[PDB]
RNA sequence: CGUCGCUACUACCGAUUGGAUGGUUUAGUGAGGCCCUCGGAUCGGCCCCGCCGGGGUGCCCUGGCGGAGCGCUG
RNA sequence: CGAUCGCACGCCCCCCGUGGCGGCGACGACCCAUUCGAACGUCUGCCCUAUCAACUUUCGAUGGUAGUCGCCGUGCCUACCAUGGUGACCACGGGUGACGGGGAAUCAGGGUUCGAUUCCGGAGAGGGAGCCUGAGAAACGGCUACCACAUCCAAGGAAGGCAGCA
RNA sequence: AACUGCGAAUGGCUCAUUAAAUCAGUUAUGGUUCCUUUGGUCGCUCGCCACUUGGAUAACUGUGGUAAUUCUAGA
RNA sequence: CAUGGUAAUCCUGCUCAGUACGAGAGGAACCGCAGGUUCAGACAUUUGGUGUAUGUGCUUGGCUGAGGAGCCAAUGGGGCGA
RNA sequence: CAUAGCGACGUCGCUUUUUGAUCCUUCGAUGUCGGCUCUUCCUAUCAUUGUGAAGCAGAAUUCACCAAGCGUUGGAUUGUU
């Protein structure tokens, strides 16, 4: 029973292997996108509220929203639902997915931590990784730096320094749009 | 205590109770008693049978707004960097406005002299 | 699907025609809109050429024209009364291109007192004084009164339309095709058509 | 020239309610798609307003936590 | 009833000094016209067979009236009416070792056979059926289901269509 | 690389079905639609952002499941 | 307890074992294990049958003015049933 | 190679599940075939237990002994035995 814990305010998701039915019984008979306090699986997880964001089966079939079952059913998946990207436009295919309520027969349980508790998880809640590259629209940087009106918008851009071995040093700035 | 089974009615079938029916098309069914099996073999929908679990759930017998944003650093602009660059509100932004305007003003005058 | 082909029919002589191809798309059909009466519910369907057809599932307001006085107002459909195609469409209250329907007559009455300055649809008056009084008297000058009193001579309404105004309802015929345009326009009955349809409605009941 | 007797081959009749393979259909069951009537697993907005905040001066310009208004809505 | 994208770059300065004007395109569009078409129509023309002579019409058959639906004209479909419609001038049914035509062979003249085949039109993508996108498909080197074959599998699944070139 | 637009409804193969059906000639759509090209039309409407507004998602970073597929999920 | 009655029977599979034996073809056995046939003695936890608990729904014709509640049709018919 | 297994010509027996011969009982009546059902008995043993012999290598088969505890079936045709 793999656990893919992921706490979005810092990223740094990690895979967790736990093998006790007692500790993970707190998840059973819960739908996805339902926030359940994950205090059952050890002392380190006290004060935490986690959200079930989906998972996979024994055979690797992912879990889909709204199915409302425990098992595998076939759905005529159109464009843009989930678990399916069309090879060509307008293409729909019948694919097998997993219902939203979670039970024992899962390989990995993707999780999202909603609120922070009392202490820091080593390798999860520390070492804040930054989001890679900043906004590209004019108003989308004006909001982010609280610009009122056309105030030096050229020089509030997020210039990206880059360094490699053979790279002569150089900063990168994006073509702002709109 | 074996692996449990559920019936037409959805009731738990404890071991040593009821019967199991396997159809030719490869499906297997199990029934708690002969009442459930006589309802099933009559092709009755258990949703219209008042004492079955499906009817209880279909008729629901027996039984907010959230939006949070957080701030993160960007590769090339740390949290201190962005929070400093977003906190020139006491007139410093107007200083940058006016200084860019005057710089563009000598640029404009040089263009106006070298154009006509 | 539903085919509008002509090769599945029998020949004129009665012989059996063998198809030389399967069902093509351009000879398709679609299930009937079966317009009802209620809150508006219009569905958009894509047709040949990418164009847009409006399916009227339920409708309740329809732009009907008086015609005789050239007054067109958007009124409300009350219910279906007579339908020459199927008797079963008046039971199910279906808006089709030719069924005659009862409608609300308030816009026509309003225009009649606003333009003709004679009471209409009333029994004895003195019931809506703050508006009927001011539109009846108006304390107007010689020229406007010269307009109104020369418009008084032709202020004649057929006795049937007078009675229907007293009943507060007008029976009028749809002219548009709901399920093709998604609206239920039409015109008000009057003249020989009116007593013809009234005799039909009297015949089907009482 | 015909019957009869022998040997070949070719068709024919024939109990066997004979046999096989195709084709068209009545009837029953009937997957799947399409349309309508419902359904609402979730995702957003307004009313946020327990509040610190407030400026033209207890009267918020609102820059965040946060309850949730337990409603209006898409 | 354009919140679009490039190219050279210039003009006005009174009001002034930061604004206002502009050239070549590219994309885009509701609608109209044109082009490419496409679909259903009109008249006329098709091999053999009577040991196929009477068909069609409850379940549309022929027509009328009103609608539904379709891009549109129409029994295309529904409802209500009428009882029609086609046949020895071969209807109807059956066979075809039938895709149709332009054309090929034979050659006094008239004909008799052959046209799967490179051009035109039609149909089909193993058999049927049903659909999404799109202006245009009932598409199949797009999808869904069934039927028949058949691929891998850890047996839980997953994947098929050479009447395209080889 | 991906998003977006376009194209994949052309071409090619075969001739099973099909006997007023396909097809050939002729005529009509005043009974229809039509991508693209080209030409018209684009201030014709009185009616605290316009010196340019909002949100999401790719590609991308990272964590995986499955035996597998041009399968995909969470962040 | 004198006396009387008396009852268990047979087969298959695995292992032994492709073994002994046999040139080869073929091919056992003892112990052991798992089950069966026929018979016998019971038993109702479960499955099935019955079912007039005339138990509870449904239903035909009829009767009680109707509703409600019922009843008759030699067990009215039928579903489920302790 | 008479006698593992068979036994010609002859010859001695047993049984009363065949058919006979007779007419002793029954003609003031002992209900006459077959089938069904059910119990018991006989051994001249088909199978099973223990054995001996073979032209018994194994396997199979055959002869014989103690032996009747248990078993000896489902059907088509025929009233059938
Ligand atoms: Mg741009
Ligand atoms: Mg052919
Ligand atoms: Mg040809
Ligand atoms: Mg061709
Ligand atoms: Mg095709
Ligand atoms: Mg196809
Ligand atoms: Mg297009
Ligand atoms: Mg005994
Ligand atoms: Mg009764
Ligand atoms: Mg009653
Ligand atoms: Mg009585
Ligand atoms: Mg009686
Ligand atoms: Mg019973
Ligand atoms: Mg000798
Ligand atoms: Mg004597
Ligand atoms: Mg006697
Ligand atoms: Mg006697
Ligand atoms: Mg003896």
């Amino acid at each position: 029973m793999k656990l893919n814990i992921s706490f979005p305010a810092t990223g740094c998701q990690k895979l967790i292997e736990v093998d006790d039915e007692r500790k993970l019984r707190t998840f059973y008979e819960k739908r996805m996108a339902t926030e359940v306090a994950a205090d059952a699986l050890g002392e380190e997880w006290k004060g935490y509220v986690v959200r079930i964001s989906g998972g996979n089966d024994k055979q690797g079939f992912p879990m889909k929203q709204g199915v409302l079952t425990h098992g595998r059913v076939r759905l005529l998946l159109s464009k843009g639902h989930s678990c399916y990207r069309p090879r060509r436009t307008g293409e729909r295919k019948r694919k097998s997915v997993r219902g939203c309520i979670v039970d024992a027969n899962l390989s990995v349980l993707n999780l999202v931590i909603v609120k922070k508790g009392e202490k820091d998880i080593p390798g999860l809640t520390d070492t804040t990784v930054p989001r890679r590259l900043g906004p590209k629209r004019a108003s989308r940087i004006r909001k982010l730096f609280n610009l009122s009106k056309e105030d030096d918008v050229r020089q509030y851009v997020v210039r990206k320094p880059l360094n490699k071995e053979g790279k002569k040093p150089r900063t990168k700035a994006p073509k702002i749009q709109r | 205590m074996k692996v449990e089974l559920c019936s037409f009615s959805g009731y738990k079938i404890y071991p040593g109770h009821g019967r199991r029916y396997a159809r030719t098309d490869g499906k297997v069914f199990q029934f708690l008693n002969a009442k459930c099996e006589s309802a099933f073999l009559s092709k009755r929908n258990p949703r219209q049978i008042n004492w079955t679990v499906l009817y209880r759930r279909k008729h629901k017998k027996g039984q907010t707004r959230r939006a949070v944003k957080f701030q993160r650093a960007i590769t090339g602009a740390s949290l201190a960097d962005i929070m400093a660059k977003r906190n020139q509100k006491p007139e410093v932004r107007k200083a940058q406005r006016e200084q860019a305007i005057r710089a563009a003003k000598e640029a404009k005058k040089a263009k106006q002299a070298s154009k006509k | 699907g539903i085919s509008r082909d002509n090769w599945h029919k029998r020949r004129k002589t009665g012989g059996k025609r063998k198809p030389y191809h399967k069902k093509r798309k351009y000879e398709l059909g679609r299930p009937a809109a079966n317009t009802k009466i209620g809150p508006r519910r219009i569905h958009t369907v894509r047709v040949r050429g990418g164009n847009k057809k409006y399916r009227a599932l339920r409708l309740d307001v329809g732009n009907f024209s008086w015609g005789s006085e050239c007054c067109t107002r958007k009124t409300r459909i009350i219910d279906v009364v007579y339908n020459a195609s199927n008797n079963e469409l008046v039971r199910t209250k279906t808006l089709v291109k030719n069924c005659i329907v009862l409608i609300d007559s308030t816009p026509y009455r309003q225009w009649y007192e606003s333009h003709y300055a004679l009471p209409l649809g009333r029994k004895k008056g003195a019931k809506l004084t703050p508006e009927e009084e001011e539109i009846l008297n108006k304390k107007r000058s010689k020229k406007i009164q010269k307009k109104y009193d020369e418009r008084k001579k032709n202020a004649k309404i057929s006795s049937l339309l007078e009675e229907q105004f007293q009943q507060g309802k007008l029976l009028a015929c749809i002219a548009s095709r709901p399920g093709q345009c998604g609206r239920a326009d039409g015109y008000v009955l009057e003249g020989k058509e009116l007593e013809f349809y009234l005799r039909k409605i009297k015949a089907r009941k009482g």
